């Protein structure tokens, strides 16, 4: 029987109160399908193939075999607007600066490698090393190249390691790398003096997690998943639509030139319409398929486009939208038919128990903390931010009054500081 | 024009056809061979055999001529099935073999595939998957030897029924009553073969015909029975219709590198068709190559603008394609199209009308593999690499800011759609009405 | 007595060139892992069933064994086949005469062709009259049983006799060890390489993971 | 062309149901396109055969344009669940998500209807006018680190 999980009784009770005294900066990865590969069939050229006899008979279906090229040229069509809609959100190809002085972090295995004959990352190199038909049948290429694609996912790191949010809202303004962190953190609701205080920690923690990222990808391929099965998918549809000429459907063969070798036409006819019955049939179900598998593939590019705009080009307020724990920052990374996401979010890691209390009576006045939490170590009152354990004494800066001590529930005795 | 079944065409490029190298001639080959098949041993032996006992030749390493038979008007029926009789001086067999014997004329209706009967049931029988000819004339002139010609005999009962092509000569007696009847006749014990009285006198559901069967081995191994038909010389390395022994087609014939086996005659693909074979006059194995082919994109300004055009050979190469003008079959085909002064070798295919640029703009008419084109200075369809965007070194360092002092209010326009036109079929009226 | 036949048997279904390719087909082969039957040169020499078909080897010092005879009864009534090297030829022939009665050659046929560390293997199977001959040969360290690993048999011959055989015998030539087994319907996926040779297969019906 | 979304909306309708005119039109392997024609040439055994390959065909190519309208309806729902979210979260509201009221920081949006859909005028700050500054994380004064509100 499969376990949902270790049971854990929370040690909840009214008035106790757990307060985290150290973080973990954790970058995880998000894989995401963008656009599958273009392909475009001749029908004429499957279903008949170089026969004029067979082709006459094809006219007297109409517009069922010019109503086909049609939606897959929709299909692949849209294939370039998925990876327009994803990759093109920055309008101009920024580009790093010469000295690589960002404040401890170290982008060097997400930057571009002049040493690749294509300037891909290192961790691109990696993601595309993971991920591995006459008739009629016919693959195009996409509009934008892998070192294209390379480009703009180059240029949106760029933008975000030297201006932040701001290459999204209007032009770049430039702003030191330690800095744009510090807000970062203030946006998370952690006071931005933890970041300037713990910056090496912090960095070391980020530098450390990128390298996990390498020996992962290097060691787990399986997590690809979603993009090896965007190739084997249509390889697959390719496959049995091919191996589908091979079938009678009741005709005498099922090669076309046996049918018209040993027949004469008004015996040959009622053949090769089985053939164009059955193999009109067999493309119509290929042609179904791709468009039910191409909104699939659509709804995750539109969803890959919303993680570029709210996690790349932001930070996001969304639970679980861009990584577990409060997100701080994205970077994208180009792979075979997708994106991918290294999101970097704070967890909050040594968890500490504390008596506390909602109101403290002063003068006969309550007061409520402005920012933060009142807590206890047993024989002193502080108030802390809520994310973080930094304790200071309880003064008229840090709490508002409200009322007299008897409207509130669970009201405690303590002196407030007056500076 | 024509693919869009409109006058006017917008800006854009548009699959109209699909362009394929054409056969140049038509190639034939066959074994050497030239000795006559014994036709006239098959159909005019003195006496026919007894339908219980029923003749059967092997036909081989020979040349047929079906017209003589098929053309002679001494033949009561010539019935064919998975063949048309005029194929037969074209098509050719690893064997033929001629079945024969006489029976009464009620029963060459029972000489087919499926059918069913006393002679059908029990003494010659033909598989419901048949290939091959029934040949069959009245044979009362001849056979019927003044009334008691009691040779000629078939079956009805004994023990079971027959299997398709099934020889058989034995003599135990019919035990159609209950008594192990031990050579010995009684009520319902008898003797084991059926006969007939052929006198000249009878009806002609009584009289005698003379029979023919046609069985013609198409398996996949070397022929050595083939029609009339006259070989060509050899032609390598350009588009060719095709005959080799009957497998018929158009294809660049060549020399290949595969390594066939001893035993193998062909190659073939995943989708059942041909792609190689052995030369029956040459014996070396040569790949029947499909003919390059192509789809045809061509790319336009609006009619609205201008009627010049270039078209995009979808994945041939510029070295390859070889239309130049209406002498090659028609589809692009007008007098320039594979030979002009600008053509231009895309990752996409051969790009031919359209100009070659080093400059780089916004993507105009996408192309594919990061190629694009536009109508532009005197004018011509321009084609260059797409412009991603305008570069830019943000003015990074460890200490410095930009923080603006100014703003503007920006209205933007977003359009989507919600609903589509609720349409309603009564599919008794479109399908009848 | 017996031994056991592991992946040997395999032989070419089509005189096709396939190249790199897995093609699945159904036909008459010895079942993966099953029995044969083994026999030496002593007096181990009766007449057998052909059954559908036969699988025969032999491990010979200098090749003793010469030949063979098949038929419905091998019985100087009706015609049957004979295989025999005669060391200038392979010859072939259909006569009823036990002329050579025994499992030796001491040393109306309507039909007639002329052309223990050492292994034979031969498949002989007869397909609406149609008799057809395939062989492999090589040397083995192996000193009796069958050797436990791939290699496909090729045709030799196919004869279009039209005998009715139901019993076969194995010749020798005198003044070797053998073992035979039987072929059965089954479906089998096959590997051909870039140069159009079966260079692995896999019998369907064996086990759940063959299935699969 | 700035509409070319929802003029697209009407004209996919529109080149769907006259393709589905058009294939009354096809023989499908019948002797005539015209019901009426194989009624009047033909008795009963034998027109039953004739019109047997109309029905097959016009119930096939019927069967064509409802499974297109179904994919086609999936995707204008997926577009409206997107324009009632944007009415929600733009209109009756401020969004803090990027990007998703249009580009530049979002103030306020406007809702006008439009022939099949909805046109939102998204109202964005956007900066303008950058000057270059040196800074710092922090300040010393009396030994003490400050840093901004
Ligand atoms: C917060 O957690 C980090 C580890 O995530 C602690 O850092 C380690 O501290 C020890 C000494 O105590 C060093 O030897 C390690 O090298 C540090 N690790 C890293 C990754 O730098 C940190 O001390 C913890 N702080 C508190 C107050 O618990
Ligand atoms: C950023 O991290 C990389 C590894 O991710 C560091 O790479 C080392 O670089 C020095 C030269 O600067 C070489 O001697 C080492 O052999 C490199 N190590 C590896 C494992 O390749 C790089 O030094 C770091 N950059 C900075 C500025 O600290
Ligand atoms: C609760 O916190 C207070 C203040 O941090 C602790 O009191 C201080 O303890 C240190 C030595 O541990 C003394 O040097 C200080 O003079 C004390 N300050 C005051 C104002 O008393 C107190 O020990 C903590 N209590 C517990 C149980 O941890
Ligand atoms: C907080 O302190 C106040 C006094 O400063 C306490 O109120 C007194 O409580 C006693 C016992 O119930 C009464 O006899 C007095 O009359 C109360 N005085 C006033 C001014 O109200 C109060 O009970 C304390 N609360 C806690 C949680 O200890
Ligand atoms: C091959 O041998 C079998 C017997 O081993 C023959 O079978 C008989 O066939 C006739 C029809 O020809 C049936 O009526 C009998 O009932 C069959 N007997 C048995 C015992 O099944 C068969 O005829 C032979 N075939 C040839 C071509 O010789
Ligand atoms: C918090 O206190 C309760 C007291 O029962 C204890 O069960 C729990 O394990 C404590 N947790 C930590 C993090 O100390
Ligand atoms: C919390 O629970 C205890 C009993 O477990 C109770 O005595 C106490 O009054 C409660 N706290 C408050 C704020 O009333
Ligand atoms: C059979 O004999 C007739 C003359 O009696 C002859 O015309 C015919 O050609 C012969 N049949 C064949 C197949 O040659
Ligand atoms: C076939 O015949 C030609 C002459 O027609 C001859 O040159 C060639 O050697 C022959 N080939 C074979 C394989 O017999
Ligand atoms: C198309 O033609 C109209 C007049 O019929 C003209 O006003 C318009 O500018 C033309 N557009 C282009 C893109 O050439
Ligand atoms: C085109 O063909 C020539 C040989 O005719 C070859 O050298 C060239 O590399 C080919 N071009 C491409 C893009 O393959
Ligand atoms: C285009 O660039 C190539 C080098 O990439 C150069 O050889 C060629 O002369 C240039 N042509 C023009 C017209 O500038
Ligand atoms: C082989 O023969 C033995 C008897 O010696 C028997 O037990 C065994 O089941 C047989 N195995 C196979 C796979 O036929
Ligand atoms: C030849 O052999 C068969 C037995 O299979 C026999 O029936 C036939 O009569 C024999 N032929 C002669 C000429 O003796
Ligand atoms: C082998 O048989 C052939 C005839 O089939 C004969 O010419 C040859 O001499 C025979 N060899 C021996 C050694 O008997
Ligand atoms: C395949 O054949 C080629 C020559 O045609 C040879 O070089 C190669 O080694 C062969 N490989 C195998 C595995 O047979
Ligand atoms: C800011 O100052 C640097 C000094 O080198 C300069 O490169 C950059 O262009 C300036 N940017 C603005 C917006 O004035």
């Amino acid at each position: 029987t499969m376990s949902l999980g270790a049971e854990n009784s929370v040690a909840y009770s009214n008035n106790s109160i757990a307060i985290p005294t150290n973080f973990t900066i954790s970058v995880t990865t998000e894989i995401l399908p963008v656009s599958m590969t273009k392909t475009s069939v001749d029908c004429t050229m499957y279903i008949c193939g170089d026969s004029t006899e067979c082709s006459n008979l094809l006219l007297q279906y109409g517009s069922f075999c010019t109503q086909l090229n049609r939606a897959l040229t929709g299909i692949a069509v849209e294939q370039d607007k998925n990876t327009q809609e994803v990759f093109a959100q920055v309008k101009q190809i920024y580009k790093t600066p010469p000295i690589k002085d960002f404040g401890g972090f170290n982008f060097s295995q997400i930057l571009p490698d002049p040493s690749k004959p294509s300037k891909r990352s290192f961790i691109e190199d990696l993601l595309f090393n993971k991920v591995t038909k006459f008739n009629g049948l016919t693959v195009l290429p996409p509009l934008l190249t892998d070192e294209m694609i390379a480009q703009y996912t180059s240029a949106l790191l760029a933008g975000t390691i030297t201006s932040g949010w701001t290459f999204g809202a209007g032009a770049a303004l430039q702003i030191p790398f330690a800095m744009q962190m510090a807000y970062r953190f203030n946006g998370i609701g952690v006071t931005q003096n933890v970041l300037y205080e713990n910056q090496k920690l912090i960095a070391n923690q980020f530098n450390s997690a990128i390298g996990k990222i390498q020996d992962s990808l290097s060691s787990t391929a399986s997590a690809l998943g979603k993009l090896q099965n965007v190739v084997n998918q249509n390889a697959q549809a390719l496959n049995t639509l091919v191996k589908q000429l091979s079938s009678n459907f009741g005709a005498i063969s099922s090669v076309l030139n046996d049918i018209l070798s040993r027949l004469d036409k008004v015996e040959a006819e009622v053949q090769i319409d089985r053939l164009i019955t059955g193999r009109l049939q067999s493309l119509q179900t290929y042609v179904t398929q791709q468009l039910i598998r191409a909104a699939e593939i659509r709804a995750s590019a539109n969803l890959a486009a919303t993680k570029m705009s709210e996690c790349v080009l932001g930070q996001s307020k969304r639970v679980d939208f861009c990584g577990k724990g409060y997100h701080l920052m994205s970077f994208p990374q180009s792979a075979p038919h997708g994106v991918v996401f290294l999101h970097v979010t704070y967890v909050p890691a040594q968890e500490k128990n504390f008596t506390t209390a909602p109101a403290i009576c002063h003068d006969g006045k309550a007061h409520f903390p402005r920012e933060g939490v009142f807590v206890s170590n047993g024989t002193h009152w502080f108030v802390t931010q809520r994310n973080f354990y930094e304790p200071q004494i309880i003064t008229t800066d840090n709490t508002f009054v409200s009322g007299n001590c008897d409207v509130v529930i669970g009201i405690v005795n303590n002196t407030v500081y007056d500076p | 024009k024509c693919t869009l079944k409109s006058f006017t065409v917008e800006k854009g490029i548009y699959q109209t056809s699909n362009f394929r190298v054409q056969p140049t001639e038509s190639i034939v080959r066959f074994p050497n061979i030239t000795n006559l098949c014994p036709f006239g041993e098959v159909f005019n032996a003195t006496r026919f055999a007894s339908v219980y006992a029923w003749n059967r030749k092997r036909i081989s390493n020979c040349v047929a001529d079906y017209s003589v038979l098929y053309n002679s008007a001494s033949f009561s029926t010539f019935k064919c099935y998975g063949v048309s009789p005029t194929k037969l001086n074209d098509l050719c067999f690893t064997n033929v073999y001629a079945d024969s014997f006489v029976i009464r004329g009620d029963e060459v209706r029972q000489i087919a595939p499926g059918q069913t009967g006393k002679i059908a049931d029990y003494n010659y029988k033909l598989p419901d998957d048949f290939t091959g000819c029934v040949i069959a004339w009245n044979s009362n002139n001849l056979d019927s030897k003044v009334g008691g010609n009691y040779n000629y005999r078939y079956r009805l009962f004994r023990k079971s029924n027959l299997k398709p092509f099934e020889r058989d000569i034995s003599t135990e007696i019919y035990q159609a009553g209950s008594k192990p009847c031990n050579g010995v006749e009684g009520f319902n014990c008898y003797f084991p073969l059926q006969s007939y009285g052929f006198q000249p006198t009878n009806g002609v559901g009584y009289q005698p015909y003379r029979v023919v069967v046609l069985s013609f081995e198409l398996l996949h191994a070397p022929a050595t029975v083939c029609g009339p038909k006259k070989s060509t010389n050899l032609v390598k390395n350009k588009c060719v219709n095709f005959n080799f022994n009957g497998l018929t087609g158009t294809g660049v014939l060549t020399e290949s590198n595969k390594k066939f086996l001893p035993f193998q005659q062909f190659g073939r693909d995943i989708a059942d068709t041909t792609d190689a074979v052995r030369d029956p006059q040459t014996l070396e194995i040569l790949d029947i190559t499909p003919c390059s082919f192509g789809g045809v994109s061509v790319i336009t300004p609006g009619t609205n603008t201008s009627n010049q055009v270039a078209v995009l050979y979808q994945g041939v190469n510029c070295t390859e394609v070889p239309v130049a003008i209406h002498a090659d079959q028609l589809t692009p085909t007008w007098r320039v199209y594979s030979t002009g002064s600008n053509v231009f070798q895309t990752r996409a295919g051969c790009l031919i009308g359209a100009e070659h640029v080093n400059n780089s703009y916004e993507c105009d008419i996408p192309i594919g593999a990061g190629i694009c084109a536009s109508y532009q200075t005197s004018q011509s369809i321009i084609a260059y690499t797409m412009s991603l965007g305008a570069e830019n070194s943000v003015a990074y360092s460890n200490n410095s800011i930009a923080i603006p002092t100014n703003f503007t209010i920006s209205v933007t326009t977003e359009i989507l759609p919600v609903s589509m036109t609720k349409t309603s079929v009564d599919c008794t009226m479109y399908i009848c009405g | 007595a017996y031994t056991n036949s592991f992946t040997r048997g395999v032989y070419y279904p089509d005189k096709v060139f396939r190249s790199s390719v897995l093609h699945s087909t159904q036909d008459l082969f010895l079942p993966f892992f099953s029995n044969v039957t083994w026999f030496h040169a002593i007096h181990d020499n009766p007449v057998l069933p052909f059954n559908d078909g036969v699988y025969f080897a032999s491990t010979e010092k200098s090749n003793i064994i010469r030949g063979w005879i098949f038929g419905t009864t091998l019985d100087s009534k009706t015609q049957s086949l004979l295989i025999v090297n005669n060391a200038t030829n392979v010859v072939i022939k259909v006569c009823e005469f036990q002329f050579c009665n025994d499992p030796f050659l001491d040393v109306n046929c309507t039909f007639e062709y002329v052309s223990f560390k050492n292994l034979r293997e031969f498949v002989f199977k007869n397909i609406d009259g149609y008799f057809k001959i395939y062989s492999k040969h090589t040397p083995i360290n192996l000193v009796r049983d069958l050797p436990q690993g791939f290699s496909a048999l090729e045709p030799l011959v196919d004869l279009p006799i039209g005998i009715n055989i139901t019993r076969f015998q194995t010749l020798l030539a005198l003044h070797a060890a053998y073992y035979v087994g039987y072929l059965q319907p089954r479906t089998f996926l096959l590997k051909y390489n870039e140069n159009g040779t079966i260079t692995d297969a896999v019998d369907c019906a064996l086990d759940p993971l063959s299935e699969t």
